[PDB]
RNA sequence: GGCCCUUGCGGUGCUCCUGGAGCGCUCCGGGUUGCAGGUGCCCGAGGCCGAUGAGAAAAGCCUUCUCUAGCGAUC
C-alpha cells in the first residue's frame, strides 16, 4: 500500500541485532544487556524477553521451522535455544575468537562468522539441533566477514568480506526438490506475473502475527464468558 | 618465499648490505633490513626466518627487519646455506659443513671435506627424504649423505664436467643437475639412471626452474643473458628467450601451480615473465628497475628535498625519491625522432640514440610550462632539453646556427633562476 | 504489474507501488527537483525545513498586539532580511513574509539566476558554466551551484576574465581584442 | 627434518 | 497445467505400488515408469494436440503390459489383474476415445482401436467400437464387412 | 524425484581440513560453475542478500557500491 | 560414473638403516608435521606411515604425477 | 565495467542462458524460430538417419552407433556429469568429427552435425574441434554457416579474427588465411 | 521460566478476528477446535484430495426437468 | 571422499518446444507452505466480498 | 644539425606499489570466559523568470506492459 503502520521504541539504545523468524514472523532484536526481545507491529512492548548471554549480544539466527534459535555474544559462547515453549539452551560451546554473523539453511546447517574464518556445524537434524561438537567444513576469506547467507535452493553459501563476495559448495545444505507454484528458479515472466497478484489477494494483517501462528484457530475464551454472562 | 597467516609469496632480493622484500602480485616494497658490515655473498629462506651470510659469519632475520641470532665459529667465507627445519647448514669456501640449530646456536655436526678430492659447489636436500642431502663437486662427483647416522650412503661417479647446479624436480626421486659444459642432467638418484639430457652452448647451468602448472616446461639460465625453455614430455626445445637480462642471470623461478618466471641479474633488474601467449611465447609482465649503468652525475632537484636527478652511462635520465620507492620515475632514453621510436619501439632505433649525459642543470620554477632542464652529452655540439612533469625529453636542441660539425663539443651549461634563459659554453671559447 | 481485472480490482483497491503521497510525498518533490536542478535532495530539505521556520516566526508575531513596539521593530527587522536576499518581492506588510516557500530559496541559486540575466537560455548550460569555472561573482570564482545569490551580488556576476565563452561574446561584437582578453 | 635439537 | 497431469500420474500411483509389493518391478524402475509417463503425458495435454503424441502414449502403455504378462509368467503370480492390468486398459481405452474424438476421418486409428479392443478389451466395449464406427463411416461397404465377419 | 547432497570423509580422514578446491573437482561441471570470487577492495565491506528465488543476488559495498545480477548465469 | 565411462569407452641401490626401522616421530608438537594430521589418533606416525604421508602431500602440492616420470 | 568485466570473464558455457530457456534454439539446417519448435525426438530420428546414410558408403562409422548416436547419449547431458565424462565425450567428439572431416560436404555429414549441436552444444564445449572439422571447405556457404554458430564477438578471443565471415555471410578468403 | 519474561497483555486486535460464541452442536470448546484444524486448499493438499475435499452437497443438470421421488425409481 | 551435489537435468525442468507448455513440480512438503491458516481465512474473507 | 626499409601523418591492447583504506605470522603464548533511566524523524505549489521549461531534435540496445486472433476444453 506504502504506508507506515507501526513505530516502535524499543527503549533499549543503539539497534544493530535483528532478524525474523520465518515460522513465527516475530521479529528479534538483540541488545548489549544480553537479553533478546521479541516483537510485534500490533503491541507497543515487546512480546518476550530471554536472558541469553552474560556480555552483549552480536548475532542471532533461526531455523526455517522456527524451533532452535542461535546466538552468539561477547562472552565467546555460541548457544543454541528451544524456542517450542521451553527456552533453554539446548547446546553450549566455548571459541577462541568471536562469531560476528550466524545464518541457518533450509535442511539445518548452522554457519558462523568469526573474523575471517567461516564455519560450518552439521547435524542430523531428524528432530535434532545441530551438534557443536565438532564443525563440518572450514574455509577462510581474504578479508573478515561482514555477511553471511545461504541460497534457498541450492548448495552454495554466500560470504560478504572487506576483499569482495565469495561464493563457497556447500554439499547437504539446499533443499532438493522445490514446488513450482510458490518459488520457481525455472519461472517464465508470464508465471512471475501470475504468482504476483495471487499472493496480493492472499496477503495477511500486520495484526495478525502472534507468537502462535495457529493463534486464529482457538475460541477466544474470554469473549465467550462475557457471552455466556 | 610463502608465508603463513597470510595466502602470499614474496620475493627477497640482496641489496648491497641489506635486503629488500616485495609481494608477487604486485611487485610493492612490504620491508627493508638492517644493514650489515660486510656485504651479503649467500642468502636463503625458510618460510619463518631469513639468512644472510656476509664474510665468515651469518645471520637470521626475523620480521625481514631485524637479526634475532648470530652464528660465529668459521674461518673461511660461506657460500652455501640450507635451512634444514630447525637446523641450518652453512658450507665454507675450505671445505666445512656445520649444522647448527637455529635458536640455540650451538653446532650439532661438523663435517669435513678434501678440497683437492671434493670440493662442494652444489647442494640439494631432496624433497621426502629423511635427514638426506646431496652434495656436487667441481670435479663432477655426487655424494649422498645422511646428516643424523653421519654416513655416507652412495657415491654417484657423475660426469667429468662438474656440478653447477642442483634442482629438485617435480617428482619423488628426481633431481635436475646442471654441468659447465651447459648441460642439463635429469637424473633419479634411487635407481641411477637418466631420463634425458638437454644441452646448451652458452657456457655454465646458472639455475634451473620447473613448471608446476601442468605444463612440462624446464627453464635452465646462461652466463649470457639467454633462458632455454626445454620439453619434458618431447625431450625438445620449446623456444629461447634471448636477452632476458643484459648480464648474467642470477636466478629464476617458476612461482608454485602458475605461468610466471621471476628473473633477477647483476643489471639491477627484477622482472616477471608471463608465458600466455600464442605457442609459449613470453611477455615481460612487471618489473622493478634502477640503472644498470654507473651513474655520471647527481643533483637534488627542487627546494622541497624529496627527489634527486640523476644519469647515468645507459643514456637515461631518472629521479629518485627520498622518502619512499613508489615515486620513483623515469624520463626515458635521449632519442631524436621520438615518433619513429614509437612505431618500432626502443630497439631496432639504435641509431637515434644520443650519447650519455655527462653534465646537466635543472631549475624547478616555469616547470608546468615549458621545459627546466637542460643537458650536455658526450662529444656533442647541440645541448638537449627535457621536460619534469611529462617525464621525457623536451623539443629543442640548442647549438649556434653557423655551426654544424661535432669536431667542437658543449663543456658548459646553465640556466637562469627565473628559468626563461640557458647559457652554454663551447670548447672553442664561445658562450651564448 | 499486470492490469487488473474487473474483480481483481475491487479487493485489491488502493494498491499502488510506485505513487505513495501520503507517505513520502515524491512526486510533488519530483517536480520541484526537476524545474529547479538539484544534486542532492537532502538541499531541497533544509530549504523547505527553513521556510517553515520563517513562516512560523510570522505566524507568531501577528498573535501579538498590533500596537506593539516589539512587533513592529521584529516585523521591520525579519523583513528587511528576506527582501536583502531577494525571497520577497517588496518590504510591505507580513502578509508577504507568508508567500515564502523552498521554491522561493531555489530561484536565488546562482544557475538559475544566470538564466534570468540570459547568459545561458538552459538550466543544465547554467549549472555546466558554474562547474567549468566561466562565472565570477566579483574578483572571487564561484564553482557550487548552491549558492544563493544577494541581490546587490547580483549587480556582479560575470564571465570570468580569460575565458572561451566572454571571447566568443566578444567575437560577435566585433569587440575582441587579443591584447586586453588573453594579455 | 627430525634432527634433535641437543647432541 | 500439471494439475491434470498431476490428477493422472496420481491416479497411476496405485498400480504402482502393488507391482512394488508384487515384487515384478523394483523402485528404481517404478521410478523411471514415473518419470516416462510424466513426459508422456505433458505431451497430450498441451494447446497444441499431435496424433504421434497419442500413439506414442498407447504405444508405451502397450510394451508396459506386454512387460508385465511376460514377468508375471516366470514369477509365478497370477493374482490383483484387476488392480493393475484393468486400470491401464481403461487408461488406454481413454486415450483411444479423446483421439478419435479429435480425428473422426482418420480409418488407420479407428482400426488400430479395433484391434486393440480385440487382443485387450470386453466383448462389449468393441461392440460399441463398431457402432461408433459405422455411425459416421457408413459409406465404406469394406467396414461394414469387417463388423459382420467378427 | 531429487536427494540431498553428502559428503564423508573416508579412512578417518576430517571434512574440516578439506578445502574447497578439493571438492571443485571432484564435483560435476555445473555445481563446479557456482564457486566464484569477485576481488571488489576498492570500496568498502560488502553486504549481501539472495532473492526469496534463489537465481537472484543483490550486494551492497559500504563506499556505496550497489549492484544486482543474476548469479547463475553471469550477467548484471 | 565408472560405468558410464566403460560405455563411452626395481631395486634401490641404496638403503638407510634409520628408515628401515619402525620408530616413530610425534607428528604433534612439531610445527611442520601438526599441519600434515589427520586425525587425532596419528599423534606419533611410524617412519613406514610417515613416508606415504610426506609423499602423498608432495604429490598433492604438484599437482599428481607427471607422465614423462614414468 | 570491472565488475562487468570480472562477470564477463567468469562466464563459461556450462552456465550459458540458452541451456535454461527455449526462446533461441542453435541450429545448422534450421532458423532459430523453427528450430525451437522440434523435439528431441526428431533431432534424434535426423541424427540416426545421416548416420544409417554414411554407413553404406563408409563401414568404419559403426563403432560410433554406441556413444553417440544411441539411447545412452539421447537420454545424457553433458552439465550434470563430471570433468572426466566431459574429457571421454570430448574424444570421442573429437574422432567422430576427424572421420566427419572427409564427407562434410555431404548432406548427411550435416545431419549427423545437427544432432551433436542440438545434443551436446558442441559450438559452445568443442569449438577447435569444430574449426578444425570445417576449415579445408572455407570457400563454402555452410561453413558460413558453422562460423554463424560460433560466438566469437570478443577481441581477445582466439577466433576473433573470423568475426567478419559471420556478420556479412561470405566465405573466408584465402589472402586472409594466408 | 528461568530468565524469560512473557508479556501478559491480550493482542485486543487479533482477538476481534477470532470466534465469539461455541457454535452448535458443540459443548466444549476443545470439541469445535478439531473441526477447523485440517486446511483444505490444493497448495496443502494433492489434486484428489482437493476434490473430495471440495465436493458439492447438491448437483443440478442446467437443462433437466426436476422431478419429485417416484417409489425408488419404482 | 565421496561427493554429491543436486544436479538438475535442464530438459527435464525446461519445456521441450515453444508449443509445450511449463513444467511445474509440486511439493506438499507443509515446512515449504507455512501459515496454513492465516492465508485460508484471508481467501474466505475475500470470497464472501466477492 | 645528426635519422637513410621513410613519413609537418594517425590509432589501438596489456604493465606501472590506496595516507587514513588488504590488519593479524622469529621465539614465547590463547587455557578453566571463570536487564539503571531513552517519544525520535518527515510533511509549502505564488516566479520582478527564460525559451512548454529533467530545452529541443535524431539514431542504435535492454526493462515493463497493452490489444486482438486462432488454439485448448469431445474422456
Amino acid at each position: 500500500v506504502g504506508k507506515i503502520v507501526a513505530a516502535l521504541n524499543a527503549r533499549a539504545g543503539r539497534l544493530d541485532v535483528m532478524s525474523q523468524n520465518p515460522y513465527n514472523a516475530v521479529i528479534h532484536l538483540g541488545h548489549s544487556n544480553g537479553t533478546v526481545s521479541l516483537w510485534s507491529p500490533a503491541m507497543k512492548e515487546p512480546l518476550a524477553k530471554i536472558l541469553c548471554h552474560r556480555g552483549g549480544v552480536r548475532a542471532v539466527a533461526v531455523d526455517s521451522t522456527g524451533t532452535y534459535m542461535a546466538t552468539s555474544g561477547l562472552d565467546h559462547q555460541l548457544k543454541i535455544f528451544d524456542l517450542r515453549g521451553t527456552y533453554q539452551p539446548l547446546s553450549t560451546r566455548t571459541l577462541p575468537h568471536g562469531a560476528g554473523h550466524l545464518a541457518f539453511s533450509q535442511r539445518g546447517l548452522l554457519v558462523a562468522g568469526m573474523g575471517d574464518v567461516v564455519n560450518i556445524w552439521a547435524g542430523q537434524g531428524k528432530a535434532s539441533p545441530p551438534s557443536l561438537e565438532q564443525p563440518y567444513l572450514t574455509h577462510r576469506l581474504s578479508g573478515p566477514v561482514h555477511g553471511l547467507q545461504f541460497c534457498p535452493f541450492e548448495d552454495v553459501l554466500g560470504v560478504g568480506h572487506t576483499g569482495g563476495i565469495t561464493s563457497m559448495l556447500v554439499p547437504g545444505a539446499g533443499e532438493p526438490n522445490f514446488d513450482g507454484l510458490e518459488s520457481n528458479p525455472y519461472r517464465s515472466r508470464k508465471q512471475r506475473q501470475e504468482w504476483e497478484v495471487k499472493a496480493l489477494l492472499e496477503k495477511v494483517p500486520a495484526e495478525l502475527i502472534c507468537l502462535d501462528p495457529r493463534a486464529l484457530a482457538e475460541v477466544d475464551v474470554i469473549s465467550l464468558e462475557q457471552g455466556k454472562k | 618465499r610463502f608465508s603463513a597467516l597470510k595466502r602470499r609469496f614474496y620475493v627477497t632480493t640482496c641489496v648491497g648490505k641489506s635486503f629488500h622484500t616485495y609481494d608477487v602480485q604486485k611487485l610493492s616494497l612490504v620491508a627493508v633490513s638492517n644493514s650489515v658490515p660486510q656485504d651479503i655473498c649467500c642468502m636463503a629462506a625458510d618460510g619463518r626466518l631469513v639468512f644472510a651470510a656476509y664474510g665468515n659469519v651469518f645471520s637470521a632475520f626475523a620480521r625481514n627487519k631485524e637479526i634475532v641470532h648470530t652464528f660465529k665459529g668459521h674461518k673461511a667465507e660461506i657460500h652455501f646455506l640450507q635451512p634444514f627445519g630447525d637446523h641450518i647448514i652453512s658450507v665454507d669456501t675450505d671445505g666445512i659443513l656445520i649444522i647448527w640449530h637455529i635458536y640455540s646456536e650451538e653446532e650439532y655436526l661438523q663435517l669435513t671435506f678434501d678440497k683437492s678430492v671434493f670440493k662442494i659447489s652444489a647442494i640439494l636436500h631432496p624433497s621426502t627424504y629423511l635427514n638426506k642431502i646431496l652434495l656436487g663437486s667441481e670435479q663432477g662427483s655426487l655424494q649422498l649423505w645422511n646428516v643424523k647416522s653421519n654416513k655416507l650412503l652412495y657415491t654417484f661417479p657423475g660426469w667429468k664436467v662438474g656440478v653447477t647446479a642442483l634442482q629438485q624436480a617435480p617428482a619423488v626421486d628426481v633431481v635436475a643437475i646442471g654441468l659447465m659444459s651447459g648441460q642439463v642432467i635429469i637424473h633419479n638418484i634411487k635407481f641411477n639412471e637418466t631420463l634425458m639430457k638437454f644441452r646448451q652452448d652458452w657456457g655454465p647451468i646458472t639455475s634451473i626452474s620447473f613448471r608446476t602448472d601442468g605444463h612440462p616446461v624446464m627453464a635452465a639460465g646462461s652466463p649470457c643473458g639467454h633462458i632455454g625453455l626445454w620439453d619434458l614430455e618431447d625431450k625438445k626445445l620449446i623456444n629461447q628467450m634471448r636477452n632476458a637480462h643484459s648480464t648474467a642471470i642470477a636466478g629464476l623461478t617458476f612461482l608454485h601451480r602458475e605461468p610466471l618466471l621471476v628473473t633477477n641479474g647483476a643489471d639491477n633488474a627484477l622482472r616477471i615473465w608471463i608465458f600466455d601467449g600464442p605457442t609459449g611465447e613470453g611477455r615481460l609482465l612487471r618489473f622493478r628497475m634502477g640503472h644498470s649503468a654507473p651513474l655520471t652525475n647527481i643533483r637534488y632537484y627542487g627546494q622541497n628535498g624529496q627527489q634527486i636527478l640523476s644519469a647515468s652511462q645507459d643514456g637515461t635520465l631518472q629521479s629518485f625519491s627520498t622518502v619512499h620507492e613508489k615515486f620513483n620515475k623515469s624520463l626515458g632514453h635521449g632519442l631524436i625522432n621520438k615518433k619513429r621510436v614509437k612505431r618500432k619501439g626502443l630497439q631496432n632505433t639504435m641509431s637515434v640514440r644520443l650519447p650519455p649525459i655527462t653534465k646537466f642543470a635543472a631549475e624547478e620554477a616555469r616547470e608546468s610550462d615549458w621545459d627546466g632542464i637542460i643537458a650536455c652529452h658526450q662529444g656533442k655540439l647541440s645541448c638537449s632539453t627535457w621536460n619534469y612533469q611529462k617525464s621525457t625529453i623536451g623539443a629543442y636542441f640548442l647549438k649556434p646556427k653557423e655551426l654544424k660539425k661535432d669536431d667542437i663539443t658543449a663543456t658548459a651549461v646553465d640556466i637562469t633562476s627565473c628559468g626563461n634563459f640557458a647559457v652554454i659554453g663551447l670548447s672553442s671559447g664561445t658562450v651564448d | 504489474v499486470r492490469k487488473l481485472k474487473f474483480h481483481e480490482q475491487k479487493l485489491l483497491k488502493q494498491v499502488d507501488f510506485l505513487n505513495w503521497e501520503v507517505t513520502d510525498h515524491n512526486l510533488h518533490e519530483l517536480r520541484v527537483l526537476r524545474r529547479y536542478r538539484l544534486q542532492r535532495r537532502e538541499d531541497y530539505t533544509r530549504y523547505n525545513q527553513l521556510s517553515r521556520a520563517v513562516r512560523e516566526l510570522a505566524r507568531r508575531l501577528r498573535d501579538l498586539p498590533e500596537r506593539d513596539q516589539f512587533r513592529v521593530r521584529a516585523s521591520a527587522a525579519l523583513l528587511d532580511k528576506l527582501y536583502a536576499l531577494g525571497l520577497v518581492p517588496t518590504r510591505g506588510s507580513l502578509e508577504l513574509c507568508d508567500f515564502v516557500t523552498a521554491s522561493s530559496f531555489c530561484r536565488r541559486r546562482l544557475p538559475t539566476v544566470l538564466l534570468k540575466l540570459r547568459m545561458a537560455q538552459h538550466l543544465q548550460a547554467a549549472v555546466a558554466f558554474v562547474e567549468q569555472g566561466h562565472v565570477r561573482v566579483g574578483p572571487d570564482v564561484v564553482t557550487d551551484p548552491a549558492f544563493l545569490v544577494t541581490r546587490s551580488m547580483e549587480d556582479f556576476v560575470t564571465w570570468v576574465d580569460s575565458s572561451k565563452i566572454k571571447r566568443h561574446v566578444l567575437e560577435y561584437n566585433e569587440e575582441r581584442d587579443d591584447f586586453d582578453l588573453e594579455a | 627434518s627430525t634432527l634433535p635439537t641437543c647432541s | 497445467m500439471a494439475e491434470i497431469i498431476q490428477e493422472r500420474i496420481e491416479d497411476r500411483l496405485p498400480e504402482l505400488e502393488q507391482l512394488e509389493r508384487i515384487g515384478l518391478f523394483s523402485h528404481a524402475e517404478i521410478k523411471a515408469i514415473i518419470k516416462k509417463a510424466s513426459d508422456l503425458e505433458y505431451k497430450i495435454q498441451r494447446r497444441t494436440l499431435f496424433k504421434e503424441d497419442f500413439i506414442n502414449y498407447v504405444q508405451y502403455e502397450i510394451n508396459l503390459l506386454e512387460l508385465i504378462q511376460r514377468r508375471r509368467t516366470r514369477i509365478g503370480y497370477s493374482f490383483k489383474k484387476d488392480e493393475i492390468e484393468n486400470s491401464i486398459v481403461h487408461r488406454v481405452q481413454g486415450v483411444f476415445q479423446r483421439a478419435s474424438a479429435k480425428w473422426k476421418d482418420d480409418v488407420q486409428l479407428w482400426l488400430s482401436y479395433v484391434a486393440f479392443c480385440k487382443k485387450w478389451a470386453t466383448k462389449t466395449r468393441l461392440s460399441k467400437v463398431f457402432s461408433a464406427m459405422l455411425a459416421i463411416h457408413s459409406n465404406k461397404p469394406a467396414l461394414w464387412i469387417m463388423a459382420a465377419k467378427w | 524425484a531429487e536427494e540431498p547432497g553428502f559428503l564423508e570423509g573416508e579412512d578417518g580422514e576430517d571434512t574440516a581440513k578439506i578445502c574447497q578446491a578439493d571438492i571443485v573437482e571432484a564435483v560435476d561441471i555445473a555445481s563446479a560453475a557456482k564457486h566464484f570470487d569477485l576481488n571488489l577492495r576498492q570500496f568498502g565491506p560488502y553486504r549481501l542478500n539472495y532473492s526469496r528465488t534463489g537465481r537472484h543476488l543483490a550486494f551492497g559495498g559500504r563506499r556505496g557500491h550497489v549492484a544486482a545480477l543474476d548469479w547463475v548465469t553471469k550477467k548484471l | 560414473e565408472d560405468a558410464l565411462l566403460r560405455r563411452l569407452r626395481k631395486k634401490p641401490v641404496w638403503v638407510d638403516e634409520e628408515d628401515e626401522d619402525e620408530e616413530m616421530v610425534d607428528m604433534m608438537n612439531n610445527r611442520f608435521r601438526k599441519d600434515m594430521m589427520k586425525n587425532a589418533s596419528e599423534s606419533k606416525l611410524s617412519k613406514d606411515n610417515l613416508k606415504k604421508r610426506l609423499k602423498e602431500e608432495f604429490q598433492h602440492a604438484m599437482g599428481g604425477v607427471p607422465a614423462w616420470a614414468e | 565495467t570491472s565488475l562487468a568485466q570480472q562477470l564477463q570473464r567468469l562466464a563459461l558455457p556450462q552456465s550459458d542462458a540458452s541451456l535454461l530457456s527455449r526462446d533461441e534454439v542453435a541450429s545448422l539446417l534450421f532458423d532459430p524460430k523453427e528450430a525451437a519448435t522440434i523435439d528431441r525426438d526428431t533431432a534424434f530420428a535426423i541424427g540416426c538417419t545421416g548416420l544409417e546414410e554414411l554407413l553404406g558408403i563408409d563401414p568404419s562409422f559403426e563403432q560410433f552407433e554406441a556413444p553417440l548416436f544411441s539411447q545412452l547419449a539421447k537420454t545424457l547431458e553433458r552439465s550434470v556429469q563430471t570433468k572426466a565424462v566431459n574429457k571421454q565425450l570430448d574424444e570421442n567428439i573429437s574422432l567422430f568429427l576427424i572421420h566427419l572431416s572427409p564427407y562434410f560436404l555431404l548432406k548427411p555429414a550435416q545431419k549427423c552435425l545437427e544432432w551433436l549441436i542440438h545434443r551436446f552444444h558442441i559450438h559452445l564445449y568443442n569449438q577447435d574441434s569444430l574449426i578444425a572439422c570445417v576449415l579445408p571447405y572455407h570457400e563454402t556457404r555452410i561453413f558460413v554457416r558453422v562460423i554463424q554458430l560460433l560466438k566469437i564477438n570478443n577481441s581477445k578471443h582466439r577466433w576473433f579474427w573470423l568475426l567478419p565471415v559471420k556478420q556479412s555471410g561470405v566465405p573466408l578468403a584465402k589472402g586472409t588465411l594466408i | 521460566l528461568p530468565n524469560v519474561i512473557i508479556n501478559e497483555k491480550r493482542n485486543i486486535h487479533a482477538a476481534a478476528h477470532q470466534v465469539r460464541v461455541l457454535p452448535y452442536p458443540f459443548t466444549h470448546h476443545w470439541q469445535f477446535e478439531r473441526t477447523i484444524q485440517t486446511p483444505i486448499g490444493s497448495t496443502w493438499n494433492t489434486q484428489r484430495a482437493f476434490q473430495k475435499l471440495t465436493t458439492p452437497k447438491v448437483v443440478t443438470k442446467p437443462g433437466h426437468i426436476i422431478n419429485p421421488i417416484k417409489a425408488e425409481d419404482v | 571422499m565421496k561427493v554429491k551435489m543436486l544436479s538438475r537435468n535442464p530438459d527435464n525442468y525446461v519445456r521441450e518446444t515453444k508449443l509445450d507448455l511449463q513444467r511445474v513440480p509440486r511439493n506438499y512438503d507443509p515446512a515449504l507452505h507455512p501459515f496454513e491458516v492465516p492465508r485460508e481465512y484471508i481467501r474466505a474473507l475475500n470470497a464472501t466480498k466477492l
